[PDB]
RNA sequence: AAAAUGAAGACAUUUUAACGAGUAAGGAAACGAAAUGGCGUAAGGACAACAAAAGUAGUAAAGAUUUAAAGUAAUUUAGAU
RNA sequence: AUAAACAUACUUUGAAUCGGCCAAGUCUGGUAAGCAGGACUGGCGAUGCGGGAUGAACCGAACGUCGAGAUAAAGUGCCAAA
RNA sequence: UUCCACCUGAAUAUUCCCUUAGGAAGGUCAAAGUAUUAAUAGUAUUGAUUGGUAAAGAUAAUGAUUAGGUGU
RNA sequence: UAUAAGAAAUUAUUAAGAGCAAGAGAAUUAUUUCAUUUAUAGUGAUUAUUAAUAAACGAGGAUUAGGAGAAAUCUUAGUAAUUGUGAAUUAAAAGUAAAAAUCCGAUAAUAAUGGAAUGAUAAAAGCUAUUUAAGGUAAGAUUAAUAAAUUUAAUCCCGAGAAUAGAAACUCUUGAAGAAGUAAAUUAUCUACCCGUCUUGAAACACGGACCAAGGAGUCUAACAUGGAUGCGAAUGAGAAUAGCAGGAAAGCUAUAACAUGAAGAGAAAACGAAAAACUAUGAGAGUGUAGAAAUACAUUUAGCAAUAGUAUCUUUCAA
């Protein structure tokens, strides 16, 4: 009854399913990277609670890179880092009064 | 409940041929299924004055016909109703379809060339009605009409059911 | 504002319109509340407005175009469920916490139970 | 209420839609698409096995007591005594 | 702006009725009255149903015969469903 | 003050009566019958108005009423 | 009469046999809905990686005698100014900034799995497969320029329409040893005040009613009016009395007829007694053409009845 009431629903049905489909795997290609992410800081934990935890002073780099960018994206994780510090700020002095 | 203005009661319109007639039954019968299925208004028309009581159609005589007809020469005058006769004035040649015919009617506007016919002719010569005047009489001729309302009334009065010491 | 108290209302969403349109919608046809079954009887009904599909009619509606009159007029008034009122009851503000005035967007809450 | 069909089917046709509370009170009969529909009491005029012996009845009428069936209901129908 | 064709305008003939009663973000006489009398609206009378234990008027809501669900007033220790 | 079902469904204003336990005109209601129909509105908006209630005033007019200065 | 349909009966085999009704399922479904699970373009908080400054806060601070913990290797214990925690802020590493869990906001929708109420059985504007390609508006994917973007270009993917081919006929249980339904009696849960009447209000401590049968109350004659069916129609009636006919008849048929109502109205009465062969407005109906294109919607020509309202004109009256 929907077909024949709405004949663009086939359209905005299997175009829907594209979406669904690709969307659930990007979810799986993010976990796979937050398997690193998660299995490269416990390394850097199990390894620094383990020998030097006064010996306070551990090392600043116990964290090992995973997904390796260009030089150019590099400098723009920086500039948006800066930018999203600044709303932050913008935000906060606002409701603030 | 629902908030209804007012409830569903019969519509006061007639749809049928009033009595036990067996001819205006079958009257009422052709020009329903004429109106039904030619769809034409004169059809429409003519039904809806088949289906009216008798107080309803009053008379139209000679007179009448001779001058609503008088520059519709060729034409068919139609009224349904009782066609009676003008004895003061003369009957030209015109042909009328009518309910009934009143002796003396029939005669004069036959004897003057004319033509008398009745409705199931009408309908087979003229269904949808092509050279046909439609024509009903006056209906506040009536006398009771004189009396319908407050005769002390000081714009229109009624005019006082004679009886008892009446001057 | 006046007949506040024996009406909830609010602001629909495009969904909250197609939904009510598709599942309650209905049309006064020859004086007859026909629910709507094809597109046929909507062009039938509104060719004339420039509304010949019932997409055609959710959009009408929802963007209020120029003959909104005439479409609103040919809908049937939905009949709705019942659903939970109020949080109190029906007889104070929705804003003191009760069922009747203006919701605002929050009439969509209300409508998701009652379609 | 509106469309469709309509000399005879029949269940007072077919379809779609809206509706259905109620004291006093009103809606007489007839009216094919019927301007509400029906039950019962008694009497009068007809009809009742269509092929020249034409409704039922001493092979058990009316009535009475009950058992069941049809009808929303008023009531009707049938069995047994 | 919104609504309105089973819309609108009626015409004719006629029934019953003019003892009323209650509520109140109302008023007058009275110390006051389940007192007497009024303005506006809604009800009871003419009205059943769910709730307030019970109740003409309170709250929800008005009724063809049924099935399934979401509800309203209002409730969830037992009588009593939660 | 005697059968069933179905549909619609009220009243306590106004005028007159030797009227006050009752009548007639009229309002409410029902049933019949019409008219293609200058013949829709117990609603809101915009525009021009009407009114003298709630409030307000009290050497602002008519009244009521406690005092304190200055001058003759 | 020509073609399928091709019935009953017959032959061989067995996965070997009714009708109806009730119940339980099977496969695909329509309307409504119950329970559970699952994603919902939060740029919100936590979810061990290191360091520093802190606004605040209490304590501590410098030989094992008795012990706690752990198989640690390290902490705990108590008998004159070093140090501990830390809201918040900052640096480096990591991070394209969508995992999972909880909280906080936003929402409740698509789907799946199990049911319930009323149904249906049929094949598709079903669903599936092959061809070309309208399309994918953050988001179908990969890339590049750049970037607090629902900003751009490329080529890969999928793919609506359409054309062409595909698929649904089932199982079990109970019943003349009595099924389903229905009825009567009893039991059990819920439920139920005395009918009629006057009345604002009665189950009322208001009146009538002990019970049963039969009788029991809007009728008949006469005058007027409205209204629905009927006949005739400037006439209608003349079943006014009464007079005739066949038949023998309280019935039926026939009588150019007095009269009743109406066709003429106003005035107390005398005396009188109606056209400008009308006018204006809106209105019923009938055609032609075009178009949508199914019905229907516009343009234009024509007729203008009924009804209502208003005009002239005429009869009568002191006065219309």
């Amino acid at each position: 009854a929907m077909v024949k009431l709405n004949p663009y629903a086939k359209i905005a049905s299997h175009k829907l399913a594209q979406v669904a489909k690709a969307q659930a795997a990007h979810k799986a290609q993010y976990a796979a990277k937050m398997e690193k992410i998660l299995a490269a800081k416990k390394e850097a934990l199990n390894q620094s609670v383990a020998k030097r935890f006064i010996k306070v002073k551990v090392e600043n780099n116990l964290l090992k890179a995973t997904v390796k960018r260009t030089a150019k994206q590099d400098a723009y994780m920086k500039k948006y880092d800066g930018i999203v510090k600044a709303n932050a700020k913008k935000y906060a002095e606002k409701i603030g009064f | 409940a629902i908030d209804l203005d007012r409830h569903h009661v019969r519509k006061h319109v007639s749809k049928t041929a009033r009595g036990n007639n067996a001819y205006m039954k079958l009257l009422v019968r052709l020009y329903g299924f004429l109106a039904r299925r030619t769809q034409s208004k004169f059809a429409k028309t003519i039904l809806h004055r088949l289906c009216l009581s008798r107080v309803n159609r009053p008379i139209v005589s000679t007179s009448k016909l001779a001058c609503l007809m008088k520059k519709h020469p060729e034409e068919t005058a139609v009224c349904v109703n009782t066609v009676t006769y003008d004895s003061r004035y003369p009957v030209p040649k015109m042909n009328v379809c009518a309910l009934k015919f009143t002796k003396t009617a029939e005669a004069a506007i036959t004897k003057a060339g004319g033509k008398c016919l009745r409705f199931d002719e009408l309908a087979l010569k003229a269904p949808t009605g092509r050279k046909t005047v439609l024509i009903r009489g006056k209906r506040n001729v009536r006398e009771a009409l004189k009396h319908f309302g407050k005769v002390c009334a000081k714009k229109n009065p009624a005019k006082q059911y004679k009886g008892k010491q009446t001057k | 504002r006046l007949v506040d108290p024996y009406v909830t209302y609010g602001y629909p969403t495009l969904e909250t319109v197609q939904k009510l349109i598709y599942k309650r919608g209905a049309l006064k046809i020859n004086g007859n509340r026909m629910p709507i079954t094809s597109n046929c009887m909507i062009k039938k009904a509104l060719g004339d407005k420039d509304v010949v599909c019932v997409d055609d009619l959710v959009h009408e509606i929802y963007t209020v175009g120029k003959h909104f009159k005439e479409v609103n007029n040919k809908l049937a008034p939905f009949k709705l469920n019942g659903a939970k009122i109020a949080e109190k009851n029906k007889k104070i503000h929705f804003i003191l916490g009760g069922g009747f005035g203006n919701r605002e967007l929050l009439i969509n809450k209300l409508l998701a139970n009652m379609i």
